């Protein structure tokens, strides 16, 4: 359902075609103003004609989009407009929808902008952890499960597609002390402090510790864990390395900027 | 012709902040027909809602800090009294935390003494 | 009684043909006027108006823009309400749907009124 | 594709420009109906006067502005109205030992060249032992600057050489 | 027998059994004395750096047999938004700690190597003045590591370099490993010393530039924990 | 009782608090879906409404207190008539000393207690780990 963008682009293209025709026929109403060496108006004429051709081509290309207009006559919208004439004395519902959309977008933008708040300083619950863990596990290809073997510590474990599972410990909040290990583990009947790797997942554990020390927000730990999980999800490909080659070293990954590249290059 | 040499401005920095705050909300509240379209306009609205607000907030903060400077250079006794009060409050808070920790420790000691009957 | 996409697909090639004929009639009228105003009489033949062509081209452009605007508004108002309720029409009864819509409108209006009153009382 | 209008407007070489008006303006005035499409009033005598008639090449002024408070330049009896525009007396007043000021007469401030003048080399540098060593390394260092610049580059090179040969 | 199906080359063939006895107790005692020494060093650095931004450490509950976990943040006095440097080091038994400051800067220390803490304190004061300028004004991001040498850099390269213009003025600072860490200079635009020789010839007399240094002379100033740089930055415009 | 320095500190804290409450109410309005969306008829809706009402009421209180403290500070203009401190920067006590000494002694005792506390924590967490 991305037809709204195509429709907006088509509207803009038609408006551009109209404006280009208007500009062409307004400039053609004026000869060479002042050349004194050679009539350079032919260049502007050719540019305007090429712009008209560009707009026509853009309209023809947008014609390829907009596959079909589905049925479902406004998707349960007609209840009093197309329904009983008593019911529609109706615009209140549409006004409420538009106002809610505008309020949501405006509040989102305002929050994203005021994220850099001028807060000087801060001066003058083992039930929601399972819920937050389940809400985070609701994401695809991120099957996790917490064990809590010793005390209130949430010694959970994650695994995305590979056998590179990560035993990320927690403290009922602001989870820290993570250790990544690939291709087998859980010795005995619990987690471990092995951290064994092939000199590659050691860098991954270092980056994960840096991230855990990086996302330390003053409040809202649920958003912190969600950001941590969507940051960790970027390790599902490992098939990119800008600013260098793919194999500059043995390993290649550091995406704090949502673009993983070769290490020792940041 | 304000962009010229003169620039009238008076009775601001408090009511001006309040006015900006209550005014850049008008994009949300209005006894008008909310149009059935919204794109790249609420953004440029909230931009100037937030920027001028933060600017006037920082202006007020700088005014408060300048007042603090003039007060410290004109009357350090108030700063000394405030420091003494803060130290007293910190001492009281530390004593309360220590008392709570001692109560919890004694409770746990009694719990262990009652549980180690074996 | 066709779909807006069908009207768009049937209007675009007529639009292109109208643009081509517009350019042709403009060129013919211009060359006729020049030959009749600069050189010798050569274009002694009745030419078109060039206005009855541009008016029709603008009409086609405007009608296509209106059709696409109607389709966009329809899809937009159908998308936002589809994510606010299930489908039930000849999974839910109609009176319950009407009551839920009325309660939703009332709650949104109440939230807006409370926020406006508080913002007005703030200053 | 509709190159008819293009080729006709290209063919329309003659000087008489009234056919386009009579051919297009009626249609546009019929469809678009602005009595004043540009109602703004424009009556402009643009240039009244623009000259300070006291300015030396502005490019040099930028460098004399960018100078550190340690340096200070001036003007001697000046053959520097507009072309040479400079032969200054820059005393390197700083923390370390002072020296003799050079002339540094530069070319037009567009600077497809450098300053170095080396006027008082004769008696000033030969007289003193330290000043003699000052000139020595400083010449070799100035023979290295690729397209040196008048005030900042040459003055900083002079100060650096003066406080380096000082050892 | 698990080596049959899952044929491990040399990992499980060696991990199936290992030595024990006295080596384990020795490693445990080494870890104990290492943790004690690290804690004592942190406590001593806290008791010494009083006026400096007080260091803030935080231990962990999960202390394993050999390895453990320690967390620490700078957390300058009365400023939670100035936590620009917070590292988490683990103090293993048969080796040294492996700290990572913020940006994956993993390093390995020694028995009595604590100058890293001092260098981090210096650059954390630098980042603190940077952030407090970016909050209150027009501070660019040229707070580099160290450049060209203010004091010859004694104390493991600790030499701050940052500046920020609020309005027409501009303020720059350079802190280091106690070797002139209180170096702050603020150069205004207009002053007494000048040279009207080639300046008067310049049209629109240039009083906008800012030449004279006019060092701040950080003596008896109201700097409580060096986090009061904004308390001086406020002297920009009434 | 002047307490003018604490007045300015409270004013700055109130400014920061107004900014933070604006950010909080905007973050709350961000995730405010339609009332009759799926299941939450009024419970979550009424809860969010009450939270927003409390936010806005406390914000009005903050603005009132800010106006009050600004008026008090502007009215407290006394002494140092020029006040060139913004451009003139350089370019009783026994009770404070006794309080500092007492605070240092209390902090020393606190560190002495914390040493044994962390020692016991390490001992327990390391001994229960060698189990089995």
């Amino acid at each position: 359902g991305v037809n709204l963008e195509a429709f907006s682009q088509a509207i803009s293209a038609i408006q551009a075609l109209r404006s280009s025709v208007s500009r062409v026929f307004d400039c053609l109403k004026d000869g060479m103003r002042n050349k004194e060496t050679l009539e350079g108006r032919e260049k502007a004429f050719i540019a305007n004609f090429q712009d008209n051709l560009h707009s026509v081509n853009r309209d023809l290309n947008e014609l390829e989009r907009l596959s079909n207009l589905v049925g479902k006559p406004s998707e349960n919208h007609p209840l009093h407009n197309s329904g009983l004439l008593s019911l529609d004395p109706y615009s209140q519902l549409l006004q409420a929808y538009k106002w809610s959309n505008k309020l949501q977008y405006h509040a989102g933008l305002a929050s994203g902008l005021l994220n850099q708040q001028s807060l000087k300083r801060s001066a003058n619950p083992q039930y929601v952890d399972d819920v937050i863990s389940r809400i985070d596990r609701m994401f695809p290809e991120m099957s996790i499960h917490l064990s809590r073997p010793n005390g209130t510590s949430a010694m959970l474990l994650v695994t995305l597609g590979k056998v590179l599972k990560v035993i990320v410990v927690m403290r009922s909040l602001f989870i820290d002390r993570t250790i990544v290990k690939g291709y087998n583990t859980e010795d005995g009947k619990l987690d471990i402090w092995s951290k064994s790797s092939y000199q590659v997942f050691q860098k991954v554990t270092d980056h994960a510790t840096t991230a855990l020390l990086h996302y330390q927000l003053p409040q809202m730990p649920d958003v912190v864990v969600r950001s941590f999980m969507t940051w960790l999800r970027s390790y599902i490909k490992l098939f990119q390395a800008p600013c260098q080659r793919c194999g500059k070293f043995l390993q290649d990954g550091l995406p704090p900027t949502w673009r993983d590249f070769r290490t020792l290059e940041a | 012709a304000a962009p010229g040499a003169p620039r009238p401005s008076n009775s601001t920095l408090v009511d001006e902040l309040e006015s900006s705050f209550e005014a850049c909300f008008a994009s949300l509240v209005s006894q008008d027909y909310v149009n059935g379209t919204d794109q790249e306009e609420i953004r440029t609205g909230v931009d100037q809602c937030i920027q001028k607000f933060l600017d006037i907030a920082r202006q007020t903060e700088c005014f408060f800090l300048q007042k603090r400077l003039q007060l410290s250079v004109q009357k350090p006794d108030q700063v000394i009294k405030e420091d003494v009060s803060e130290l007293r409050s910190e001492l009281q808070r530390k004593d309360a935390l220590v008392q709570k920790h001692l109560t919890k420790l004694r409770h746990w000691q009694q719990v262990l003494e009652d549980i180690n009957v074996q | 009684d066709f779909d807006p996409v069908q009207r768009y697909k049937m209007l675009i090639p007529q639009l292109k043909e109208s643009l081509q004929t517009l350019m042709k009639v403009a060129a013919q009228n211009l060359i006729q006027n020049t030959n009749i105003d600069n050189g010798q009489k050569s274009s002694d033949a009745p030419l078109q108006r060039f206005d009855k062509c541009l008016e029709e081209f603008y009409a086609l452009c405007d009608q296509l823009e209106l059709c696409l605007r109607l389709a966009h508004e329809c899809l937009s108002q159908s998308c936002d309400s589809a994510k606010h309720s299930p489908t039930l029409v000849p999974s839910l009864p109609y009176p319950q749907y009407l009551a839920v819509i009325k309660a939703q409108i009332t709650c949104a209006k109440d939230i807006h009124t409370a926020l406006l009153d508080c913002a007005n009382k703030v200053t | 594709q509709p190159l008819l209008d293009a080729v006709l407007a290209n063919i329309r070489s003659p000087v008489f420009n009234h056919s386009l008006y009579r051919t297009f303006v009626p249609a546009m005035m019929a469809i678009h109906g602005p009595p004043i499409v540009s109602p703004v009033v424009c009556s402009r005598k643009r240039r009244f006067e623009e000259d300070e008639r006291q300015s030396i090449p502005n490019v040099l002024q930028g460098e004399v502005a960018r100078l550190d408070p340690k340096f200070l330049v001036n003007l001697d009896p000046s053959h520097c109205s507009n072309n040479g525009t400079v032969h200054l007396i820059c005393k390197l007043d700083d923390k370390d030992l002072p020296s003799v000021p050079p002339l540094e007469l530069s070319v037009p401030a567009d600077y497809p060249a450098q300053s170095p003048m080396w006027i008082d080399r004769q008696w000033q540098y030969d007289a003193n032992p330290f000043l003699q060593s000052v000139h020595r390394c400083m010449t070799s260092r100035l023979l290295q600057l690729p397209d040196k610049h008048s005030v900042t580059a040459l003055l900083n090179t002079w100060a650096q050489s003066i406080h380096q040969a000082c050892l | 027998r698990l080596s049959g199906p899952q044929a491990f080359d040399k990992n499980e063939i060696n991990s199936i059994q290992s030595t024990e006895g006295l080596l384990e107790k020795i490693i445990k005692q080494a870890k104990h004395i290492f943790l004690r020494s690290r804690t004592a060093a942190t406590i001593d650095s806290l008791a010494s750096r009083i006026e400096d931004p007080q260091i803030q450490a935080h231990w962990s509950n999960i202390n394993d047999v050999y390895e453990s976990s320690v967390k620490v943040l700078i957390t300058s006095q009365g400023y939670e938004q100035i936590c620009k440097s917070i590292q988490l080091q683990l103090n293993i038994g048969v080796e040294q700690v492996r700290v990572v400051h913020r940006d994956g800067r993993v390093i390995m220390l020694s028995h009595q190597e604590q100058e890293l803490q001092d260098f981090l304190l210096s650059q954390m004061s630098q980042h603190q003045v940077h952030a407090v300028q970016q909050l209150a004004w027009q501070v660019l991001s040229f707070s580099n590591h160290v450049g060209l040498g203010p004091i010859e850099s004694i104390g493991n390269a600790s030499a701050i370099t940052v500046a920020s213009p609020s309005g027409d003025y501009a303020i720059s600072v350079r802190n280091g490993p106690e070797s002139g860490s209180k170096i702050m200079v603020q150069f205004p635009r207009n002053q007494c010393k000048d040279l009207p020789k080639s300046d008067v010839l310049q049209d629109s007399k240039w009083s906008h530039l800012r030449g004279p240094f006019k060092e701040v002379q950080w003596n008896k100033m109201e700097g409580r924990n060096f986090v009061y740089k904004m308390e001086l930055l406020m002297s920009a415009l009434s | 009782e002047v307490n003018t320095a604490t007045l300015c500190r409270i004013g700055q804290e109130t400014v920061q608090d107004i900014v933070y409450r604006t950010m909080e109410i905007f973050q709350l309005l961000r995730n405010m879906q339609l009332p009759n969306g799926v299941t939450y008829h009024t419970g979550t809706y009424q809860d969010r409404l009450t939270k927003l009402q409390d936010h806005l009421r406390q914000l009005s209180i903050l603005f009132r207190k800010l106006r009050l403290v600004y008026d008090k500070c502007n009215e407290n203009c006394g002494g140092m008539d020029p006040i060139p401190v913004e451009q003139l920067i350089p370019y009783e006590r026994r009770e404070i000393v006794e309080v500092n000494k007492k605070l240092k002694q209390k902090n020393q005792q606190l560190k002495q207690i914390m040493d044994q506390l962390r020692n016991l924590i390490w001992d327990i967490n390391a001994m229960l780990a060698m189990r089995n």
